[PDB]
Order: C-alpha cells, then structure tokens, then sequence
C-alpha cells in the first residue's frame, strides 16, 4: 500500500527520514555486496572457461598415456575394474567465503589404500605408473574445477537473492517511505494552515472588540 | 418489482426519496438529512423496519462548515465546527430497533446507511472519524479495488461490524454452518494479507505448499465470491442461500486441498498446488463461475443442487488425485 | 565420511580414474563408475546419473561431453550445487565449451 | 577582537539589536578605517528565537514553522552587510553560526541562511562522538567562493588541486570503509587499502587539530601533501602533472 | 537517611520539597519553579552546594501556554508563548557557582536539573528545544533501551555534556587516568554503533578481529558498565573510584585484545577473538562481575585492590596467550 | 563585447540590468521581474527583439511569499501565496512576438529566459513546477556534466523544447535537411540511454555490431557535437549552417555504418565496428575535428565545401569497404 501508516507529526517526519536513510544505506551496502558477488561470479565463470580449455589438453594427454600403457601392459582394464576394493582418493568439502556468503569448495585428500599396487608388476611398470600419475593430475585439475563449479552455482543463488533484495528495497520500501514523507509534509502544512486561520480569526475578533469598546 | 402474495408490485410503492442535489442551496442539506430521518422514524413508529440511506453525510458536514464560516465561529479540525461530532452522534443515535409508542404493541426499526465522502479518500477526515466513532458497522471502500473494478470495493481487512456477536443467535438456527464458514473465510483472507507483504518482497519461491493453497484460495474468494457486478442479471441480487453456498464450496475446497497437501508432504506422492491446479482446472473454473448462477432465472433448489453437485465433483476429484 | 568421485565414461576412462584412485564399493557394494557400452540404453545412463545425484556421499561426477549431451535432461534438472558435474572430453568426441549444463546459467561466455 | 555578548537571560530585544551593533562596528572598521573585518555571529538560531519573540509581541501571526514571514529579509539585512566595496581597501567577512534544530537542514533558519550565504561548514555529530576536533565534516561542507581565495599570489600554486584531490580521496576512502565491512578486509585490493589508510590519516592528522594549534594555510597544504603521498602519483588523477611534478617529491 | 559523621540522619534535615500537584491552579503551577529556585538561591548565598530537581518544566510550559491563551496573546511554534525561551533562560541561568555577596568570603552553588516530557518523546517539542539551547548537560532518552528495560536508558549517542572542558582539570588532579578512558569508551561505543548497522544489513561473517573485539567489548560496556540496577544495595550509588576502576579495567581489556590481534595479524600464529574468549572466559566473567562490588560493606581499599588484581589476572592471561 | 559591423563593441550598449541583492527592499525584489519585462516591452514596441533573462524566479517567488506573509494572506501550497501560479503565468505570458502598436509597421519580441532554482534538483516545489508548466523550453543545465568537463552542461535528457513544431516551418525554408537530423540525433541519444544498461548487464562485447555503432556514434555526438568549449576562437559561436552541417555529416556516417553492418549480416563478409574504425580512422578523425572549422576565417562557403568533401571521402571509404 502507498503509505507506511504512521500518523502525521514532526516526530513521524523525523522517524520517516531516519528510516528512508536506513533503507538507502541498506540499498548501498547490498548493492556493494551484489557487486562483490558479481565480480567473483564473473571471475569464476572466466576461470571455468579457461579450466575447461586446460581440461581438454590434460585429458587428451591422459588418454595418450593410457594408450601408451596398453601398448606395454595390454588389457589390464578388467584387472583394474575388478580389483576395486576401496578408494585411495577421498574429497573433503570446505567452507570458503566471499562477501557475507559461504562458498562450498573441495579439498583433494587421500585415504591411501592403493588397491592397484603391483598391477603392472609383470610388464606394465613405468608406463602404468605414469598412467597413475596422469590421472592423479586429472583428479587434481577436476577437483579444482569442481570447487569452481560449486562456487559458481552458490554465487549464482547469492546474486539472485541479493538483487531481489536490492530491487525490493528500491522499488517498494524506499518509494513507500517517500510517499509517506510527502503525505506527512502535506498534513503538517495543513495543521499549520489551520492554526494560522484560527489565529487570524482571533486577531480579527480582537480588532472588532476594540471597535466595540471605543 | 417484488412479489407480494404472489403478485408483483413495484418498489417505488415502498420507497420515498428526499432529494437535495449538490448544487441546490447548501443550507438545505441539513434539513434534508433531518427530514429523511424523521420520515423513517414515522414509518418505524407504525411498526415498519425502515432503512434510511444518507447518500453523503460529508456533504452535510460541508454544509455545517460553510454555515459556520459565515457565522464566523472558531473551527475544529479542517474547518468543521466544534459541534459536528454532536450533530453526527445525535443523528445516528435515532436508529435502533424500537418497541414503538402507543397501545397496539408494535416493533420497528430505522437502519441508517450513511455514506461518508472523505476529501482525498483519507479516513483521517474529521467527518469519517466522528462517524466511525458512532456507527457500529464500517464498510470502508478502497479506491484501488475500485480501479481494478473489484466492485463492491469493500476493503475486507479494515472494514468491520460490531453486530456479528448479536446475529449468531440467529445464524446458528437459520444457517448453522455459516458462522464457522465465515470465521475460516476471514482467517484465509488475513493469512493471504500476511503473506502478501512477504511475497511482494521475496517472490513465490519461498512459499510453503499450504501457503500456496492459502494464496490461491484467497484469490478465488476475492475474485469470485467477494466481488459482485451489481449491474448484471445474475448478481444484482444474491440471496443468502446462494452466498452461504458459494462460501461453503470455496472453504470446502480449501479444506480438501490443505488436507491433500498435509497428507502427502511427508511422502513421495507429494501433492502440490501445481498438481492440484493441473488436475482440477475444471473444478476451479466451476468454483469461479458459481457467481453466474441466477437466483431467479434458476431456482433456489436448482442453485443449491448445482453447488452440491460441484461439492460432489470436488470430493471425487480429490479422492482420484489421492 | 569424505566424498567420493563418480564417473560416466568409456572403459578407458573408468580404468584411468580407477588407477587415479577414485573407486570403491560402498556398503551396498554399489560402484561409483559406469563403463558406457553401446548395449546400455539412454534411459539407463540417465538412471545412473540420477543414482549418483541421489547418493549423498558421491561428491564430484564426471561425464564424457557427448554422453552428457545424451543425459542432458537429467543434467538440466540438476540445478543444485553440492555434487559438481564436470562434462569432460573423450577420445571418441572432443569437449566443447558450448552449452554446458552449468554454463546455461551464463550470458558472458560469448 | 571586539566582543559583544547577549547572555541567554538578557533581554531578547538586546538580542535583536546585538547583530546590528556588531555589523555597524564592522562597517565602521571596514569601510571607514579600511581594515579587513571578520564578523563571527554566534547562534543565529538564538537570534531567530528573539525575532520570533518580538514578532509575537507585535502580535503578528506566525509564518512557517512558527517564524515570521519576513525572516528572510531580516536575516538578509544582517548577512548582506558584508563584502568588499569599490574604492575602500577594507571589507567585512561573516561567519554565521547556526544551531540547526533537530539536525533538520530544511528548517527555516538553515534554509534561509543557505539562500543568503555562500557556503556551509558542517560540524558533525559522528565525528564529534568519535572525539575528532574540529569535527568539520568536509564532504557536505562547501565554500562557493573558495575559487577566489586560492591560487598563486593568494595562498599558493597548488591549493585548489590539493583541495580537490583530498576531497576525492576522502570520499573514495569513505566509500571503501563502507564496503570493507561487507566484503571483508582480505577481499580488499591494495589500492583500497591505500584509500583506507588515507581516510584514517586524513581524519587523524588533517581534520584533527586540537583547539590551540594554529596552522597557516601553507602548513595545511603541506599536511595535505603528506597525506596525498600515500598514493603513487598515478592515483592523484585530479592534480595536473605540472603540479604533481613540482610538489609531490620529498 | 544518610551517613554523616558516622550517624544516620534523615534527608529531610537537609531537603525541602515544593509540591505542586497537577490539579492545583495553573498560576501556582507556574510559580512553583520560581519558589523552588529562590529557596535554592537562599541556601546558595548561605554558602552551600545546593542541588535543585524540577520535576517537569514541560508541565511548567503547560501553565505558560494556558495562561498566554487566557490572556489572548499570540502563540508561536506548537502554541507556546513566544517568550518561552526567555522564561526558561531566566529559570536555568540562575544556576552556577557563585561568590556570594556579603563580607565573610564564601562560594556556594545551585545545580539545576529540570526534567522534560515532550509529547511522545518528540525532540522538536519547543520546551525541549529551548531547553537544549540553555542547558549545558542533556541526558536524552533512548526509547529502544527503555523498551529493552536497560536502565539507565540514557541515549549515549545524542546525550551531551559541555562541562568536560572544565572538569578535565579536576580529573588531571584527582583521577589523572580518567580522561583517555572516557575518550576511548566513547570511541568504542560509536564504532559499535557503526558496526551494528552493517551487522544487521549483511551479517557478522565479514568482521575482522578488531571489529569483533570492538563489538564484544562494546557489549561488555553496555551491559556491565553503562547498566546499573538502582534498587540493589551495591549499585544504588557508584562512587567515582569504582566507576573509574571499572572503566579502566574494561578499556585495558580492549587495549590488550587489540594489541594481541594487531601484533599477530598478517602472520601464521594468528590470534583471534575466537581464541581469546575461550582462553580467558574467567577474565570476561570477572569484568562483567565488577559491577557487583559493594562500597557499603567492601572498603574503597578492597575494591581498588580487587580491580587491580583483575588487571593483574588480565595481564597474566594475555601474556600466556602470547 | 560583441562584434558589430567589424568593430568590437561593449554589449552594455545594448543591455540594461535590473540588478539587486537580497537585502534590498522586498518590494524591490518582487517588482524586479515586472520592471524588467516592462523595459523589454518598451524595446519590443520599438521593434527590437528583446531577450530578458531573470536570474532567479525562485528568489522573486520568495520575495512574493515574504510580501504575502507581511500582508498576512492565507498561505497556499507549501507556504507560497494563493496566486503564485497566476502571477507566473501572466508574467511569462507577457512574452511573445508581436506586431507592435502604432503606425510604422514593426515586429518586436521579448524572449523570457528566466531561471528557476529547485531545492537540490527537486522539481516539485510550486515555483519550479509552475514554471515548468508555463514555460515552453527548458535547458536543464547539469552540474554533473560540468564535473565530467562537458561544456555546455545541458543534460539533453531532462531538457526539452516544445517549439519544434512551430520551427519546422522555418527549417523547411532555410535548412531543409535539419529536421530529420534532429529526430535521428535525439533518437540515437535515447537509444544509448538503454544501451548503457545493456552494457552494465552483459558488457560492451555483448552488443550486436549495429548497436556498437550506435554507441560509438553517440559518443562522437557527445564529444564533438554537443560539447563546445566556449573559450576557443573557432567555436565559441557556432552558426546554424555549421551546426546542421556537422550533424548532417555525423548522421550520414551513422546511416552508412548501419547500412554496412545490415547489408552484410546476410553474408560471411559481415562488417564490424572494428573493421569500420580501422578502415576509416581518417574519416573519424576528420568528423571529430569538424569542430575546428572557424566561421570567422573559414567562411560559410568554405565550411560547407569542407563538410561536403568530408562527405565525399566518407562515401568513397564506405564504398571501398563495400
């Protein structure tokens, strides 16, 4: 609705000016928070593009190392896929922070159970070891990229919410207070005008009393 | 015309007018109001239940203001004389139901429906304030609803009646369900009002699934139970059987939808307002077009039967949904 | 307690990440990797992606670019953040920056 | 110093005539004795209250906010007895001092005084509470004729430039200080840390003076330069290079 | 009663009351203030340090307003007679420390403390404004604190005292350390005021250690120094040695916490408020409990020694954390 | 000083100043507007084309408010008298181009360019609002553009002129091609007003080539057409033939760039702003330098020929790109 529904008065005018400036301070701070989130989000998008580009090359090299391993080691794929046991790699989620907003990111970490030790023992040897190394490199790059993606999504949510807050303020709350202030000023002018009329009337009646007495 | 003893008669035989247009002498407005209320008191004393409409008492208050300005008196708020409050109270206080004078025992009434025309549309207006300090029912109207053509433009939040507790003694023995239906309707409109501030600032993503039902049922009630195009053969008049029927169907829909949500919120068969909307696009349109049933072109029995059939249709749709 | 990594890709892809050290069998003896053979249908690849999406300890998910294109509608449904979804290259089909599920959020990717 | 005192409990008519006595002496000392006078009228709000009392005694009806309608002409009659006059080597400067009721810059006294006068110097409550003196808030303060009082031959070559640059860096520093609490300190860039340091040292070494410390304009300018050297020259974008090269080093 | 020379003596042996209840005539309601101030000036002339409490200069301005109206004078802002400023000046400016007349040299004084009560706490009310133009001290009221039931409810952001310039000499002679403590207390309160505006608009996550310590020492000051239960035996009256000891301990805590975090910032062995609070939770408890020391039974020596021991414990705890 | 018949003359041979300060009699301030307009009407009657500049009708209006207050008239909207709007209306209405009285046939005129001083840019106060309702042109000088170093500081978004329809008659006779250029220039600038927000949303690299051309030509117009350093010899005074020539060439470039992009959108050899700039840097520099063509030395014919030669070069360059 149009007006805040405070009753006209000088006290009300003071309170409304305080509240208008409070809402404008909120607008400014939230707009700066949105700008921080937007700069970070844009940076994160650009690095997503760049790291996808790097991922292309890195995966291509890893696939060639796999080819090279097959060259020496043969069809070990089934060996690996069967001796699954438990994972040597386990990822830890971490609470990053930008602006007031918490960004989930990932930390690469090892549980140490290399179920595929000795697998290349017969022939695979160094080529299979280098394959382990290549896909460890891939794991690191993709963990960094996954931290990137999670930050990107959460920043998207944060940006949407903060823009909705800033628009809400500057399109509803501030205009509401401005309308209430205009109404308060008008009604105080009305009080003053009524007082002026009453005093003018009293003065005229005193003049008429002078004429009645003289 | 109206049917008396099966014979139709015009209502100009039971209406009397006291016309003092805006441009006619100003002082005559006061005499117009008092002539009207005295005629109503006469017909009351005969033992009739008269109703006096005062087409605008703000124009009367302006008559008093102008006369007082001519008399050179000291004004109260915004120029009206100090005695505007006393005038309005004494005029409204001639209204109540009475055990009339005289020997043949009788009973009469003079209801007073006094429209206030506040300057600028703001109820700080001294006429409006002094009036609301006296009148027991306040059908405040809202210019924004009026612009949206939500006629009647009654503001269902701030408007009030202090007679509701007096009438239940009669509601519970003529329309026994109406009191609970009314309480639930008011709760629904209050809940939608409370949500409106949140949704305006935040958007509908935050809504609970029962709150979506509250919002959509409130929109149904506002658009299709409250508003009533007064210049159409179907809704120029709306008997209370039709009114209570419409409200009963809408509140029954609300109860069934909330039950459907609260029973499947904990499940994988989760019912949502969107699912109900898609599944019952027809039932909702029937609830929307109930207002078009014509009290006279379609008999009371026909309209009550159709509303009962819509209730059955809904009670089947919800079972088939769940 | 820590998160895993899951894979939807070729036999070579699964083997490579396995030698990287991602693989385990969970307490249900479920794997965290699908070898994509032509005999498997698109409904099943979507089901596998959905299973990884539902399973809460999975962590990061990897998909070959084209296979993800086939899984796309479930990817488009996956709007939430916590399990990342990395659409990765393949020896069969290269990766393309265009119209990734995550990148759909953006207008600045030129 | 010729000092006129109208105590709070002296007659309000004596309050009405005090500013006029002050300015009559100022006109004698300026346009007849030819010596530059500075008139410091203190608490023109307390003067306007006496004007209100005299009006009500005359039994005039109040104007806006209770003050007489002619308050503009009256305050003008007081203020506009100032300025240099052709053919006489004296002058009269004024510095009215206003107690703004309710801190409302719209109130008739400050509104009309702004209409007649040529600037404003804000004594500020946040600075005072932080215990800075003189709590002169230089962001809303203004001197519409400063551009005549500065420059070579009047204060020094670099006065206008240093004033503009200090204002710009102070405002950017206030902006950065508002942003800091939202983005956090480690999210700040090195330039923003420079601006925060400049804000601190501008409120602590330049604005803050202590009551009995007298700084010539030259000393104020050198303090200004000592603050502007927080920045490398390329950030002082409002200072012309012809000035930066001359004053910045050392 | 009061202690004087080791004997409890009534306070009416050294007090006088000028009762003027609200229903007693308006003229007397006006003359009450003058009678009180003249008695106070009489004892001033005798040579005492008199102290006068005027329960409502607002209800005095009501007598002035009503009398002006009855006399038919022209009013001014809000209806008060235009000479309200001059009247309030003539009342207050009888205050001060005076070299009394007459031969035997002497110097009394008359402190004046005049309560104000504007409508609804309005700060533009003409009596409040004219007062602010005269009184050297103003202990304004914070309604937020009043509603929180935080007593005293002094608005320490818009209340003011212009006597600090004078009293700094007395402090440099008696409590030499008090002035910097006062300045730092005001600075801390203002920084916390600034920081709360961000905290409510965004959240506490972004605060640095210095900001956290400012907030968590400002809460200590606002709850355990600037808050006083006037009805308890220990805080019915807080001697100045107790007040300066309390403030010294709190400000020393502020100084040393900020020292720790500033010194260990930009370094790996980082100290934080999150560490300090848990490291010396006892120290914070005793800083909070300082208020409970009771001069009536605890000696000045005991209280000074206890506060110095708390300072010692604080130094030990900080030195160990370092 | 002004040049007349090849000699430098002081404009005080053709200017009269009704100048007064604020301490002068209030009746003097209120009579200033009328004295000025009466002198201007005297010269109009002689058949001269008077131009009358009021320096603050806001201060004249405050003089009016003061005189009304002294008379104790009823205060109208926001304190100004009941007749401020009527007085402003009549005063401005005194303007106009007239066939003067008397026998020797003459035309004169009085152009009232009176300024108005809003409170901090708020155009809602009675003097500014009535002035903008009465007046037909408004030039809206802007401190912000002055800060950006854009002289004149005309805002070209708040500014407006309602005489365009009246002047189409004159342009269709003397400067036939100015009208379309006017329309197109204002439309370019209005387009940029939204392209800026597009840039904020998605960045400059995200705009189609046509709207990139819009942006660069709009900056060209801002920097080298609407910007005019008033202290230079060459373009302190810009004759209308030169202005129409400048805008004609700039809009010709705009249309040619739009054509180049639009006619190659249907081709693989699609043209871009980068292509256009790198291929036609000489043309862009020439357009930017069109300012320097000096009317005092470079006659009308020479400037017209130079602009037409720029048009020839631009035609050839676009053709060779095409």
């Amino acid at each position: 609705k149009d007006r805040i529904e405070i009753f006209p008065s000088r006290m009300a005018q003071t309170i409304m000016k305080a509240r208008l400036k409070g809402a404008q301070t909120g607008r400014n701070l939230l707009k700066k928070k949105s700008d921080a989130l937007t700069l970070r989000f844009r940076q994160i998008l650009k690095k997503i593009i760049e790291t996808k580009m790097l991922m292309g090359e890195v995966m291509r090299e890893a696939a060639f190392s796999l080819a090279e391993a097959k060259f020496t080691a043969g069809d070990f794929s089934t060996t690996v896929i069967q001796n699954v046991n438990k994972a040597q790699v386990k990822i830890r989620a971490k609470k990053d922070n930008v602006a007031g907003v918490t960004l989930p990111v990932f930390e690469h970490y090892h549980e140490g159970t290399d179920s595929y030790e000795l697998t290349g023992l017969a022939r695979g040897g160094e080529q299979l070891a280098k394959l382990k190394r290549n896909y460890a490199k891939a794991v690191e790059l993709l963990v960094e990229l996954a931290s990137l993606q999670t930050s990107f999504v959460t920043l998207d949510e944060a940006i949407k919410i903060t823009n909705r807050r800033v628009n809400a303020i500057e399109h509803v709350i501030i205009p509401r207070i401005e309308r209430t202030l205009a109404y308060i000023i008008t009604e105080l002018d009305e009080r003053e005008r009524e007082e002026f009329y009453r005093l003018k009337k009293i003065q005229e009646k005193k003049k008429i009393i002078k004429e009645k007495s003289e | 015309t109206m049917e008396v003893d099966g014979k139709v008669e015009s209502i100009m035989k039971r209406t009397a007018l006291v016309a003092n247009t805006s441009n006619m002498p100003v002082a005559a407005r006061e005499a117009s109001i008092y002539t009207g209320i005295t005629l109503s008191e006469y017909f009351r004393d005969m033992g009739y239940h008269v109703s006096m409409m005062a087409d605008s008492t703000s124009r009367w208050a302006e008559a008093l203001r102008e006369i007082s300005g001519r008399l050179a008196e000291m004004p109260a708020d915004s120029g009206y004389p100090a005695y505007l409050g006393a005038r309005l109270a004494s005029f409204y206080e001639r209204a109540g139901r009475v055990k009339c004078l005289g020997n043949p025992e009788r009973e009469g009434s003079v209801s007073i429906v006094g429209a206030v025309s506040p300057p600028g549309g703001d109820f700080s207006d001294p006429v409006t304030s002094a009036t609301l300090g006296i009148v027991q029912v306040f059908w405040g109207l809202d210019k924004k609803l009026a612009q949206r053509k939500h006629f009647p433009s009654v503001n269902w939040l701030i408007s009030y009646s202090k007679y509701m507790r007096a009438l239940d003694e009669y509601y519970d023995k003529h329309f026994t369900e109406f009191v609970p239906l009314r309480t639930k309707a008011k709760e629904i409109l209050q809940e939608e009002e409370d949500l409106a501030e949140i949704v305006q600032l935040v958007g509908k993503a935050s809504l609970a699934e029962t709150d979506k039902i509250t919002l959509e049922v409130a929109k149904l009630i506002k658009d299709d139970f409250l508003q009533q195009n007064g210049y159409t053969p179907y809704d120029r008049f709306c008997p209370f059987y039709k009114t209570v029927g419409m409200l009963s169907n809408m509140i029954s829909f609300y109860d069934m939808a909330r039950r459907a949500v609260e029973t499947t919120a904990q499940s994988d068969n989760k019912i949502t307002w969107s699912i109900i909307r898609e599944h019952m696009g027809e039932i909702l349109y029937k609830l929307s077009s109930m207002k078009f049933k014509d009290p006279v072109k379609d008999g009371e029995a026909k309209i009550k039967a159709d509303y009962a059939q819509l209730l059955e249709d809904m009670q089947n749709a919800f079972r088939s949904l769940e | 307690r820590g998160k895993l990594i899951a894979v939807i890709g070729d036999e070579d892809t699964v083997t490579g990440f396995l030698l990287g050290g991602i693989g385990e069998l969970n307490k249900n003896r479920h794997p965290n990797f699908l070898v994509v053979e032509k005999d498997t249908t698109i409904n099943e690849i979507e089901d596998t992606f959905r299973q990884f999406l539902n399973r809460d300890d999975i962590g990061i998910i990897l998909i070959n670019q084209y296979i993800a294109e086939m899984v796309r509608h479930a990817l488009d449904a996956h709007q939430r953040s916590i399990p990342a979804v990395l659409e990765i290259p393949s020896k069969e089909h290269p990766y393309d920056a265009a119209k990734d599920s995550i990148l759909r959020r953006a207008k600045g990717m030129f | 110093v010729c000092l006129f005192l109208n105590l709070a409990n002296d007659p309000t008519i004596e309050r009405i005539i005090t500013p006029r006595l002050a300015l009559t002496t100022a006109e004698f000392l300026a346009y007849q004795c030819e010596k530059h006078v500075l008139v410091i009228l203190t608490d023109m709000s307390s003067y306007a209250e006496a004007l209100r009392e005299v009006s009500a005694a005359r039994e005039e009806v109040p104007g806006r906010r209770g003050f007489p309608g002619y308050m503009y002409t009256d305050l003008a009659t007081i203020y506009e007895r100032a300025g240099r006059v052709e053919g006489r080597n004296g002058s009269i400067t004024q510095i009215p001092i206003l107690t703004m009721p309710n801190d409302d810059i719209t109130h008739p006294i400050p509104d009309l005084t702004g209409y007649i006068t040529e600037g404003q110097i804000y004594v500020d409550r946040q600075l005072h509470n932080r215990q800075i003196y003189p709590p002169i808030n230089v962001l809303p303060s203004l001197s519409r004729l400063m551009k005549s009082a500065i420059g070579e031959g009047m204060t020094r070559k670099d006065h206008a430039d240093v004033s503009n640059q200090l204002y710009a860096c102070y405002a950017i520093g206030k902006d950065v200080q508002a942003m800091k609490a939202v983005v956090g300190e480690e999210a700040l860039t090195s330039d923003d840390l420079l601006y925060l340091e400049f804000l601190q040292k501008f409120e602590k070494n330049f604005i803050t003076q202590g009551p009995y410390e007298n700084r010539t304009v030259y000393e104020t300018l050198d303090i200004g330069w000592q603050l502007l050297r927080i920045f490398p020259k390329e950030m002082l974008k409002r200072i012309p290079q012809s000035t930066l090269s001359e004053f910045y080093p050392r």
